[PDB]
Formats: C-alpha cells, structure tokens, sequence
C-alpha cells in the first residue's frame, strides 16, 4: 500500500497538529480563550487576545501552505497517473520501462 | 393638571414584519465606496414589530377610547408613525418616569424642537391638547399637559424641528418618519429619516438608510418609553376629564434592537444604500461568509451566523457568609514588616462594598486579575498577609520593586498573581509621643527570597571584625523602629498594607463574589458562568466521571468542555453553540432567490437539534425540515427536490448527488423553476 | 469637561479600568475614554474652616453605573431585608453622605479638583486646536504637511475632487488619506505619494 | 504591530507567488514538450495530442 | 542647584551600593528605564551622570 497510505496519514496529522496547537501559549497568560476573557477586562484583555488571533492565525497560514504544497505533489503524481492510464491502458507504449 | 384614562374596548395590538428597514450608521467613522461588516445593534430583518392605533377614532360611530401603553426600552428602538397632522409629537424616557427619577422629554409644540432631562412628575396617562385654533385662547398656545411639576433639571436643548409638519392631506398617511434611539455610553443618539409614503398601511417592503440626527450627552439610566400624542379636538381635552380623545387618526409601529451582524454598503457619498442581515436566511449568510452582495451560481462552505447567545446564567456556591475584611481591617494592631502574620481566608464571599463607610484605600493595584472583574471570580485559596510600612515604601511592594522593604522585609514574588491594599492609618496606631513599636528589618548579609519571613534577631557583620554579640563600632543592631508621632508628614505616616494571593484552580471553590445564582438552561444556547469561568455554548447533562476535587474537564487542546454545577453536584457537558458543516447551493442570484442547504454528515432527524431551530428565525426554520428531505451520504440535503434522472452533473454537491436549477415550470404544471437534486 | 472634587485618596479611581466607590458609584470611566484626566489639590480654595460639608457623594446603590452615566437619585437604600418606606430605619441608610474638608486633614482627604477631557478625532470641522501657528501652503514640492490634527509626507496638488460640505479628508482605497481639505481656504488639495518606484 | 502584519501578509503573498509560478513552471514544461513533439515531429503516444 | 540650571557631575570609579543609602533617606520615587531595578546590583556601567 505505501505511499497510497502516506499521504493520508500525513493529512490526518496535518489535522491533528492544527488541534494539538490550539494549546500554545504564543505569548499570552494562557492559552484558554475563556479563562482570559473570565479573569481579565476588556481593555487588558485585549492584548492577549490579539495575541492569541495572530498564533493562531499564523498556524492557518502555515496548515493553508503545507496543504497547498502537498496539493501540488498529488496534482504532479495525478499528471503522471493520466498520463499512464491514457498510454499503457488505452494502448501500448514504446518508451522503456515507463509500464 | 392631567385627566384619566377609562378605556375598556383596548383589544391586544397587532403585529407586522419591519422587512429591511431599520439600518443606521453605526459609527461615526466616514466611509466612502466600502463593503463594510458590522455586529452593532440593528433591527433584524422581517422581524416582529408591534403596531399601536393609539387613538381610536371617533368618525365610525364614536368612539371615544385612548390607548397610550408605557413600552420597555431595552437596548434600542425603532419607532416608525404613519400619521400626517402631527398626532404624534414627542416622547419621554426613563426608568420609573417619576419625580424620583431623572427623565428625558422631547417635544415639537412649535417650530423647533425641545429637549429636557429634568425630573418631571409624569402623570399616568401624559397628552399634549391645544394646537390652533384662533378666537378661542387656543392660537400659539405653549401648554404642556404632560408634567405636574420639574425640578432638579440638568440638560435643556432647543434646536430647529426633526422633520416638516403641517401639509394636512387626510386619507394618504403620508410622509412615513422613522427614528432610532439608542442611549449607549451615556450617550442618546437619535437617528431620523422620513420619506413620502402614499400606502394607507402596511409599510412597503423597502430598505431606508437612518442618518443620524442628535448624539445628546444626557447620561440618564433609560429603561421604559412612551409616545405623546396630540389631543387636540380644538382644544386639551373639552368639558371635564376625558371626553377629549378625538384627535384624528393615529398609529406607531414599535421594534426592538438585537445585537446583529450586518454587511452594509456604501456609496460615493458615504450614504448606505444596501446592506444584509447575516441571520435571516442561508442566502444572507452566503453573502456574509464571502462579503459580497452578489453570489454566483455553485455551492459554498459559509461560516456561523445563525444562532446567537441570548440568555446569560451564573452558579456560585450556595455560602451566603460576609467575609471578616471588618474582622482584619479594622484590627486593633497589625504586625510590623519585618514579621508579617499570614492568614487563610476561606468560607467568605469576598464583599468589597462592605468596606467603603470605613477606609478609603490609596492603593488597590491588582495584579494578574483585573479590578473590574473580582466580583464575579470565584477563588480557591485566598492569604491576607498584612503589615505595616512607611508611606514613602508603599510603592515598594510590588513584584519588580527594590528597596529596603522589597530586598530585607518582604520580597513579592514575580507571579503575585494577587492584589494589594494599601490605606492611611496615620489616625490608629500614631499615637502622641511615638508609637515606637512597628519594627522594620535595616540590615541584613543578603536579599529575601519571595514570600519568606525573617526573624533573626541577630548581629550584622557590617565591619570586617568579628564582635560576637555586642554592639561594636560597626556592629549594629538589625531591627529599628519607626516611631508614629501624628505630626510627620504622608511621608512618614502609617500605611496599613494587605497583599491578597488569589489561587484559580480545578478545586472546589472558596471565596467567591458578590455576585448571586440564577437558574439552569440545560438545551439552549447560553453565555455560563459557572466558577470563576464564563463561556458561551450548550449545557447537556453528560455521563462523565468526575473525581470527587474535580471541578471542570477540558477538550483535547485546552478547552474546557465539561464542568460540574456547584449546586447541585452533578456533572455537565458543554457542546460549542456552532455546527460548522452548512453548504449553500445557489443557482446565482442573478438567476433566483432559492438555495438549497446541505449539513455536513447529519440525518435529517438531528438538524433542528444540530443547527438549534428553536433559537433561530422562522426563515431558517424553513429550511430545517420540510417536504424536500431527500438524504445522501454527506448529509441530508433540505431544500431541494430528489429525482429519479440521471442527468449530467452541474453542481457538485457530495458523494455522488449533484444539483441544478431547471425550468420545470413547462413542464409541471403549477411548480415553476426550482432546484433538483439528482445523481450523477 | 467634566469637572468635579473628590477626595485626595480617591483621585486614583479616575481610571478606564479603576473599581472603586466613585468608579462604581458616581463616575464610571469607560474602557475607550481616549482624553486627559487632569487633577489638583485645592485644599486652599474649598476647604473653609469648620468643615464645608458642601461636596456631596454617593456611597449605596443597588447596583453599579454604566460608563458616563449620572444618578441623582435621592432615594432609601433597601440595604436590609425589610421595607422602609422613606424613613431611616435600622438597615434603611441615606445614601448620599458629605465629604467636611476641614483645612487640617492630610493629604488623604484634602479636596482634589478634577476635569476629564473627552477629546473626539473625526472626519469634521476643528473645533478647539492648539497652540501651534500655521504656515505658507507649498503646493508643487516634497513636504511633510500637518493639517487639522493630521499630518503626512507627500507632495500637494490642486484637484478638482468633490467634498461633501461637512468633510475635512477623503482616503484611498484602502484607509489612506489622498485628499485633504485646507482649513484656512477651503479648497480641496490632492495628496501623492513623494515616491515613484519604477 | 503593523510593520510586522504587514511583513506578513508580504511574505504570504510571495509563498502563493512561488506556489503559482512552480505550477505554472510545470504547464510551461508540459507545453514545451507537446510543441516540440506534436509540431515538430508526429507523436505515437495514446491521447498525447 | 536649582531646577532651571542642573548640575551636571560625573559619577566614576564606584562600586554603587545603593545599600548605603537606606538609613538616611526614604525614596518616593526610584522609577528606571531600560535597565530593571532588580538588576542593577550585578551590571557594569561605562558613564554615569
Ligand atoms: C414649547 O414649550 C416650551 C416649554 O415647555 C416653551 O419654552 C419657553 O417658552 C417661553 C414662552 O412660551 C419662551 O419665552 C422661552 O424662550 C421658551 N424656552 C425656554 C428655554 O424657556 C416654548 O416657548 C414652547 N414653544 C416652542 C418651543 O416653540
Ligand atoms: C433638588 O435638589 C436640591 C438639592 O440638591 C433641593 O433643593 C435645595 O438645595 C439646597 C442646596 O442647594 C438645600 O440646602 C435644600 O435643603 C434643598 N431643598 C430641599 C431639600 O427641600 C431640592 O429639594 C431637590 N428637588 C427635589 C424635587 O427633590
Ligand atoms: C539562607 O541561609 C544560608 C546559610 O546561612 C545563606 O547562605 C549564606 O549567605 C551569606 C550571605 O549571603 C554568606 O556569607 C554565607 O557564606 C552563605 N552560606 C551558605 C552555607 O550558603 C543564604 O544567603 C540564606 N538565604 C536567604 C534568602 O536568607
Ligand atoms: C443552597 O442552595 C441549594 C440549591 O441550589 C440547596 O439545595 C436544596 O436542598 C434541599 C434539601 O435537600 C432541597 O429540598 C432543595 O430542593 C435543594 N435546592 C433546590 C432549590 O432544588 C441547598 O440546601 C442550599 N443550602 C446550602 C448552603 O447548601
Ligand atoms: C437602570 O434601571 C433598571 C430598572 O430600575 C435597573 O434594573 C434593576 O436593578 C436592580 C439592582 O440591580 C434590581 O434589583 C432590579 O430588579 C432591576 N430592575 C429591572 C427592571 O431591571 C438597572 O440596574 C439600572 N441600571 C443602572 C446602571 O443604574
Ligand atoms: C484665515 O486667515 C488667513 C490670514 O492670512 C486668511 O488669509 C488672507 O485672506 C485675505 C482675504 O482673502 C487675503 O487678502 C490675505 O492676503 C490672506 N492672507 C494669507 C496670506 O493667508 C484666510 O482668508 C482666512 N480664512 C478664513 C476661512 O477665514
Ligand atoms: C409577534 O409576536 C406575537 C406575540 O406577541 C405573535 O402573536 C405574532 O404572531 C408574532 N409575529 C407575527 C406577525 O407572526
Ligand atoms: C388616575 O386615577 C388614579 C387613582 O387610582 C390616580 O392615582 C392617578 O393619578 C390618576 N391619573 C391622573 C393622570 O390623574
Ligand atoms: C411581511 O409582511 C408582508 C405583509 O405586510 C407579507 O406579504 C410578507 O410575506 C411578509 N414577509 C415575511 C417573510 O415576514
Ligand atoms: C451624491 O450626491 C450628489 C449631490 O446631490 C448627487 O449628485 C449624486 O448623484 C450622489 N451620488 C449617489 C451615488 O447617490
Ligand atoms: C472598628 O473597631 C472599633 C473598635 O472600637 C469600632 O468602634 C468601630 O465601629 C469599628 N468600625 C470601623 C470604624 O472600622
Ligand atoms: C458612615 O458611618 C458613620 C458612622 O456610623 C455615619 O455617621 C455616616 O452617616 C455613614 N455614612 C454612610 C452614608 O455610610
Ligand atoms: C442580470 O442578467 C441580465 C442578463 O444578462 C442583465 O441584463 C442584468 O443587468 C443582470 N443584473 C445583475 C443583477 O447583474
Ligand atoms: C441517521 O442517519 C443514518 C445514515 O443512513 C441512518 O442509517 C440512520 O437510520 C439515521 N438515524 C435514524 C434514527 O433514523
Ligand atoms: C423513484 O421511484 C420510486 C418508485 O416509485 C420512488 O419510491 C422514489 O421516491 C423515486 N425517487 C425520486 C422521485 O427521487
Ligand atoms: C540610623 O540613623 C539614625 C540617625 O542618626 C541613628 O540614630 C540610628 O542608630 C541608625 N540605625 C542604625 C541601625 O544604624
Ligand atoms: C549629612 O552629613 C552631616 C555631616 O557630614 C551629618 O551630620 C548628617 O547626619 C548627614 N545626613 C545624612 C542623612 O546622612
């Protein structure tokens, strides 16, 4: 099965780090939306939470560019797959070793 | 004076639909040419607004009955009239429209408007009479009619009229007048608009844009409203008391402000021209999720904007016992800096307000909790730590403070995560000749850890020559006094300091707020706040094991999830109040106006569960269950229609289904175009 | 302006994010006051011998205030669980109570007078500027200009824009301000960037 | 605080420069070999032209 | 010196023990910029004034 497996388990931890990172701090007093909001007003509380918007903000971007990065990879493998299916299936192919 | 009121044919009012009007500038920001997305107070769209008629008229066979109900103002109004001979004139505001209570007071007896905030003594049923009407002591009259009597009066404002009146042309109900009160940050802000209207009733289906018209920095709690109305019938009220209700015609429309969110839209001139309301109907939200009032043909993955948290509950402990701050604070003696007394303070209930006739605190900096929010913050381990200092060194208790008493005596933590107390005591313990007996710590061969407490009593080594236990040439005694003599300056006066070291923990709670309990939502959608821990979601009772010191459990990452009800002992699960998996599948809104919506992995059994039917607009409620619930493998999918074609696909949809809008007016034969839901 | 006295102790309750008895109780300050709260001692003007006992305060409410919000109320604090009508009874207190500034307290409690600006900075006509004088209008070169509160570097131009009566400057498309109004003429100017990168 | 948004939002906007132009690198490829092998030459691959 | 002409003095060759000057004064104010007041019993200095 290999790399038919790979990518979707890289998926699925892509998935899991972008939960398993909503718990980092990024420079607030804690990393808990509601406990700010409980213990801090507004006008002091606002920092944090401004803090807490660009963390997260930031690991969207850099999960929104792994998967468009991987999206590239399987557009590439896909090429290839057509280009087979369409060379060695509907016909037959003179190149060496290509099937 | 005033007259009574003997209406017995009131009937209950009726209801209409205020359809897109309503929208104000809610801000004060210029904005020219943006597509701007606001959550201020607005009128939701097709919303349900009550229409007065006030008077009832006497031209159908006599009647002679007033209605002029007292309305509550709860967070904004919108107040729309019908009427063209100045039948409505002006208002009053306020909370209990007494003389025990400051009040607000607008009206138009002339050519200009005026604006009062005295404290009128409103009568029960308030009028305006006389209008014009020459040899009869009723041409230019300025009677009120309205109030017994004003005093104490703060804030007056004449100014020119808010729209044009007289133009009496019965039986066209012209010129419609909308206006927006809004009294926020002390602040009443009125927003005005009138449009020549010719519809009898009934109020068109048209979108009007509120400039604003008055910001009166009046500063009055408001609460309750009512509308003044002119009865006139050539003059107040004739004869004795009533018998003067003929006035014409009259009727008001009455909606409520809700915390909306809003995508309005400007033009060149700064004038909103469109804007939508991002809770009405998946259409709306689909505009929202992707800011644009135009939405092309094919499917999309909106965000949430349906339901929104209404009703707020709070759950303390039940306790009810004041805690000892009279028992601490007004001590007979403190003990002095050098050896500070540590007290555990637990079983309270942590009142502030109860020590303000005593002290007046000259420092109450907090640190890691902020001042405002100790009310409603619920603790788990409380310490007093009291002492007495110096004025000058008052400022030295802090966390990255050095000095004398910061490096020898005291020695605050980094992580204080507390709040000091500090007041003047210079009329307790300063008594004549010196108190002498507050000691303080001068010397000392290194510096305090935090929260360490040295009683020595020793020799300081201060020369390079030992001397054992005498007072040498520079071997001093470690300790000194103060000494109180009530005549030095603040600078050496006695200030009592109390340093509390609050502890939020997963633990039963100790000393809460003053702050009371109210009841339990267990199925809707609520803002909690359970031990010193606020959140908005929805509670279900859950079969969670809890250790019995446990207080709350969390999510996966760091989201608490499951907290325990402090009353009643048993356990809760909190579910966000959000089901992101809704698509809209729209043909273009260049096409059509329907829409299909499909949620994510959900049988159409759990949808009115899943997406909260019950807290959301009738609109929505549409498109929850229906006649179209045809299901597929990624959810079921209301809104569309399932046939048994095989045509090429259009619209992906999931796993298999796809969709698209067909003239099947043809060839049904009431049902016109609409949107099928086949296989591919 | 928004003036009023307190107590010496109690100057330090004038704050956005201050809980106290004038901060919960009488005044308020909101959390976006974006003024100057100014402040100084007048034992030496208000505080005649024998007391004054004039300068009122509020000290039970059943509640708190709303930001910018007045209460002259005069009524009986419901402090205990009996109704009392409009009489001092045990649990029954008067809620305003006088300061007394005896000329002979500390510091503590000697009269503070106190005036809050609340300034607003908004696309409209000045209305109370500064003392800074105004120069020539240079309308073809490089300059750092400071209109009406605001100022720029770039280069000024004469343009024939459309300025509603009421407006002072008009921004780019993403919250640049492009065109600016001269106070002292009335006629509308054009602002590009003193930077032409190509 | 803006100077780093905005650096941010710069550096976003060079990571979907890059993204894109790999992409369209690969088109490029894609057309050079079918010119060079469908114009100037006859193809006997399946469906390649 | 008054306040409208300071005096300016060079301070040098110190080992600045501000324990020194805990009975003789009470400072109300001892309010730092750039350097913590913690840390300044382990920080070399290069000019003071
Ligand atoms: C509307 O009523 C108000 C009082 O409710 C009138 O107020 C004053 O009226 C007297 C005589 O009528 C004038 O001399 C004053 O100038 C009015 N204003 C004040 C602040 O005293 C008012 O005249 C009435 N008519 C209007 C406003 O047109
Ligand atoms: C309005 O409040 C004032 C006091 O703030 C009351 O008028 C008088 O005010 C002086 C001081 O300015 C006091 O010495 C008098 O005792 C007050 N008279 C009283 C209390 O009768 C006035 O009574 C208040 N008005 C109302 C309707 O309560
Ligand atoms: C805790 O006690 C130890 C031992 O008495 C202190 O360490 C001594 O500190 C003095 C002065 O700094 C030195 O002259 C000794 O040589 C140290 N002896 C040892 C064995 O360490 C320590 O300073 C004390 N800590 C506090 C915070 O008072
Ligand atoms: C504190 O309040 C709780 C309710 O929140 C009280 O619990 C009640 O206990 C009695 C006796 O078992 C029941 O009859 C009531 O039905 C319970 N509460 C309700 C209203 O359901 C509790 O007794 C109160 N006392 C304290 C301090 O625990
Ligand atoms: C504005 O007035 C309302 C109504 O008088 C106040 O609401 C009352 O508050 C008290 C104490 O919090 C409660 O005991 C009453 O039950 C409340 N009544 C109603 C109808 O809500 C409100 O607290 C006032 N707000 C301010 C800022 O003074
Ligand atoms: C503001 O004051 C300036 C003062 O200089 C006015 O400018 C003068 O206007 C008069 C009349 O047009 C001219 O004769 C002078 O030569 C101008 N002096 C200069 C160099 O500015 C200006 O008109 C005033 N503007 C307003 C709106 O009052
Ligand atoms: C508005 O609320 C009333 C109940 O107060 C209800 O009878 C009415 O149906 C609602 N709106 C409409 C017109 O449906
Ligand atoms: C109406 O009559 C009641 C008597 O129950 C009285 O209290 C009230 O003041 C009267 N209203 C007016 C406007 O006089
Ligand atoms: C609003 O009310 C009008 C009648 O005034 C009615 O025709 C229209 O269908 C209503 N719209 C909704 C959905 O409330
Ligand atoms: C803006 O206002 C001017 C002045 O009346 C008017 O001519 C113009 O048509 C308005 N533009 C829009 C888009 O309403
Ligand atoms: C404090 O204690 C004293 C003891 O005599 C008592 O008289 C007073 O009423 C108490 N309350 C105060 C002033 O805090
Ligand atoms: C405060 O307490 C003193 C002494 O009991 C009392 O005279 C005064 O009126 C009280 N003030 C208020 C309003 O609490
Ligand atoms: C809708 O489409 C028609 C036909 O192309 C066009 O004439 C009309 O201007 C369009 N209107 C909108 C809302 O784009
Ligand atoms: C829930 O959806 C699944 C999906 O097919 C269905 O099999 C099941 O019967 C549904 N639940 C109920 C109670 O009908
Ligand atoms: C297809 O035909 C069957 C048989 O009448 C029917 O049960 C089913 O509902 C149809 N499905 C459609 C019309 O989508
Ligand atoms: C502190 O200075 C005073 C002033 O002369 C002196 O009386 C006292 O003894 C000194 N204390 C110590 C511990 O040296
Ligand atoms: C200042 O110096 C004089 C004489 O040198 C001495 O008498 C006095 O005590 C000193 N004061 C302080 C505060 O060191």
């Amino acid at each position: 099965l290999g790399k038919l497996q790979d990518v979707v388990n890289q998926n699925a931890q892509a998935l899991n780090t972008l939960v398993k990172q909503l718990s980092s701090n990024f420079g607030a007093i804690s990393s808990v939306l509601n406990d700010i909001l409980s213990r801090l007003d507004p006008p002091e509380a606002e920092v944090q939470i401004d803090r807490l918007i660009t963390g997260r903000l930031q690991s969207l971007q850099t999960y929104v560019t792994q998967q468009l990065i991987r999206a590239a990879e399987i557009r590439a493998s896909a090429n290839l797959a057509a280009t087979k299916m369409s060379e060695c299936v509907l016909g037959q192919s003179k190149r060496v070793d290509f099937c | 004076q005033c007259v009574n009121l003997t209406t017995r044919t009131q009937l209950p009012p009726a209801y209409t639909n205020s359809s897109t009007r309503g929208v104000y500038y809610p801000d004060k920001v210029f904005r020219s040419s943006v597509l701007h997305l606001t959550q201020d107070l607005f009128l939701p769209f097709f919303s349900n607004v009550t229409w007065f008629h006030a008077i009832h008229v006497s031209g159908t066979n006599g009647i002679k009955r007033f209605d002029n109900p007292v309305l509550p103002f709860n967070d904004g109004v919108y107040f729309a009239s019908t009427e063209k001979s100045n039948i409505i004139r002006g208002w009053i505001f306020g909370t209990t429209l007494d003389s025990k209570t400051q009040s607000l007071l607008i009206v138009n007896n002339a050519t200009n408007v005026v604006i009062k905030v005295c404290e009128f003594q409103f009568c029960n049923d308030p009028f305006l009479g006389v209008y014009y009407h020459r040899n009869n002591k009723s041409w230019m009259e300025s009677e009120f009619r309205v109030y017994s009597s004003a005093n104490n009066c703060t804030f007056e404002y004449v100014s020119q009229p808010f729209l044009m009146d007289l133009e009496g042309k019965q039986g066209n109900f012209k010129n419609l007048r909308e206006f927006v009160f809004k009294n926020i940050d002390g602040y009443f802000k009125i927003y005005s608009k009138h449009t020549p209207i010719n519809l009898v009733r009934d109020l068109p289906p048209g979108f009007s844009a509120l400039e604003p018209l008055v910001d009166l920095p009046i500063g009055i709690n408001i609460t309750r409203f009512q509308t003044l109305l002119a009865l006139h019938r050539s003059y107040l009220t004739p004869g004795d008391s009533s018998s003067g209700w003929t006035a014409g015609a009259a009727a008001y429309y009455v909606g409520y402000l809700q915390p909306r969110t809003f995508l309005l839209k400007y033009n060149e001139n700064g004038t909103i021209t469109d804007a939508v309301d991002c809770s009405l109907d998946p259409l709306s939200e689909t505009k929202c999720t992707l800011k644009s009032f135009t939405v092309e043909k094919g499917i999309y993955q909106t965000s949430n904007f349906r339901v929104q948290p209404t009703e707020s509950i709070v759950r303390f402990p039940n306790i009810t016992n004041l805690c000892p701050f009279g028992e601490v604070f007004n001590a007979t003696t403190f003990a002095s800096v050098y050896a500070w007394n540590r007290k555990r303070i637990s079983n309270c209930v942590a009142d502030y307000s109860v020590l303000y006739n005593s002290t007046s605190f000259s420092t109450f900096k907090c640190y890691g909790v902020s001042p405002t929010k100790l009310n409603d913050l619920c603790f788990t381990n409380v310490y007093a730590d009291s002492f007495v200092v110096r004025g000058d060194e008052v400022r030295q208790i802090a966390p990255g403070q050095t000095g004398k008493i910061a490096d020898y005596n005291y020695k605050l933590p980094d992580d204080f995560t507390g709040c000091v107390i500090a007041w003047n005591s210079n009329n307790l313990d300063s008594k004549v000749g010196g108190n002498y007996n507050y000691l303080y710590r001068l010397f000392r061969k290194s510096n305090l850890k935090p929260f360490e407490r040295d009683i020595s009593t020793e020799i300081y080594q201060a020369g390079s020559t030992p001397c054992n236990g005498v007072e040498g040439f520079n071997c001093y005694f470690p300790l000194q006094s103060y000494g109180f003599h009530p005549t030095n300056g603040v600078g050496y006066q006695p200030y009592r300091v109390v340093v509390l070291s609050f502890e939020l923990l997963n633990a039963p709670a100790t000393v809460c707020g003053p702050k009371k309990s109210t009841n339990l939502i267990k199925n809707k959608c609520v803002n909690f706040n359970f031990n010193g821990l606020t959140g908005t979601g929805v509670l279900t009772e859950s079969n969670k094991k809890f250790l019995p010191f446990q207080q709350f459990g969390r999510d996966i990452a760091d989201t608490t999830d499951a907290v325990r009800d402090p009353q009643t002992l048993e356990i809760l699960d909190i579910t966000p109040c959000s089901f992101g998996g809704v698509s809209v599948i729209t043909p273009g809104t260049n096409a059509s106006n329907q829409v299909a919506v499909l949620y994510q992995d959900v049988n159409c059994t759990e949808v009115p569960v899943a997406i909260h039917a019950n807290q959301l607009t009738p609109t929505w409620r549409v498109y929850s269950t229906g006649s179209n619930v045809f299901q597929t493998r990624a959810g079921c999918l209301i809104g569309a229609e399932h046939v048994n074609n095989s045509y090429e696909c259009d619209i992906p949809i999931g796993a298999g289904i796809c969709a698209s809008y067909q003239t099947q007016t043809n060839s049904r034969s009431v049902a016109s175009q609409s949107i099928i839901a086949y296989t591919m």
